[PDB]
């Protein structure tokens, strides 16, 4: 069975950005419902069970460009008392939660980034297509594949 | 737009 609209597809994958593994494992997803980044879904379209491939996905087809306006200076006083405010730390503002990543701390000022963590990055995937099956009515109703465990990290 | 506070 080939990957296509309304199939539930199981893949194993490795995600690298500039030669570094950021994510890997196994997942199932409902194809054709914007559940994966568009460039990855495009690369998966028409693939067969048992087929391995590589996909280079430019930022535009992944998490989008990095907007300089998303990088801002905010007060250290805005962060929780029991917070570790250090580069890499993630926090939220409420707009729906808006995630931010701390990128620098300088005295009472903190530079933060509201961009997606992979904005502006090109993504390199190794993919194995493991299984392709029809979606159930419940999966179509919910717009995503049924839980099958947390098997990527 | 500036926010009052952030949460973990
Ligand atoms: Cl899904």
């Amino acid at each position: 069975m080939k990957v296509g609209q309304d199939k539930v597809v199981t893949i194993r994958y490795t995600l690298q950005v500039e030669g570094e593994v950021l994510d890997q494992g196994e997942l199932s997803y409902l194809h054709g419902h914007r559940n994966l980044i568009p460039g990855l879904e495009e690369a998966l379209e028409g693939r067969e069970e048992g087929e391995a491939f590589q996909a280079h996905v430019p930022a535009e087809k992944a998490y989008g460009p990095h907007d300089p306006e998303g990088v801002q200076v905010v007060p250290l006083s805005a962060f929780p008392e029991d917070a570790e405010v250090v580069p890499g730390a993630q926090f939220y503002a409420q707009d729906n939660p808006m995630p931010l990543t701390v990128v620098a701390v300088e005295g009472e000022e903190v530079t933060v980034d509201f961009n997606h963590p992979l904005a502006g990055k090109d993504l390199d995937f190794q993919v194995e297509v493991v299984k392709v099956r029809e979606a159930t009515p419940e999966e179509l109703l919910h717009g995503h594949a049924h839980p099958s465990g947390h098997h990527h990290h | 737009h500036k926010y009052n506070n952030y949460e973990g």
